[PDB]
């Protein structure tokens, strides 16, 4: 487990969308393209191999 | 490029849609796409598409 | 919640009413099933 409490950031999902290697992308609860219009109290990021 | 042909759809938002070509909200019609390496790929790379 | 209490009977709670307020939230996110107190010893 490598959960990261990301803080002191701007959620610049534009450059994340510009990121090339990451291919598959989906969201649940919100539309996939709405990430750029969201604010978060805390950011919980997890990385795994599936 | 292939991985973002999913981007071009009504109501969707993306770089190509934001800056190049996007469908109207009330659009009706059809979309077709297919592979083109046999006719457009080039050794050492092409440069006619910008 | 914190309070000073003085009462004559012992081994019984002081009847009445109280309240609590939010203090701390933590993102730890772990399956916890047990706990134990921590005392100072000498």
């Amino acid at each position: 487990w490598n959960r990261k409490r990301i803080s002191n950031c701007v959620a610049d999902y534009s450059v994340l969308y510009n990121l090339a290697p990451f291919f598959t992308f989906k969201c649940y609860g919100v539309s996939p393209t709405k990430l750029n219009d969201l604010c978060f109290t805390n950011v919980y990021a997890d990385s795994f191999v599936i | 490029r292939g991985d973002e042909v999913r981007q071009i759809a009504p109501g969707q938002t993306g770089n190509i849609a934001d800056y190049n070509y996007k469908l109207p909200d009330d659009f009706t019609g059809c979309v077709i796409a297919w592979n083109s390496n046999k006719l457009d790929s080039k050794v050492s790379g092409n440069y006619n598409y910008l | 919640k914190h309070t000073p209490i003085i009462v004559e009977p012992e081994r019984d709670l002081p009847q009445g009413f109280s309240a609590l307020e939010p203090l701390v939230d933590l993102p730890i996110g772990i399956n916890i099933t047990r706990f134990q107190t921590l005392l100072a010893l000498h």
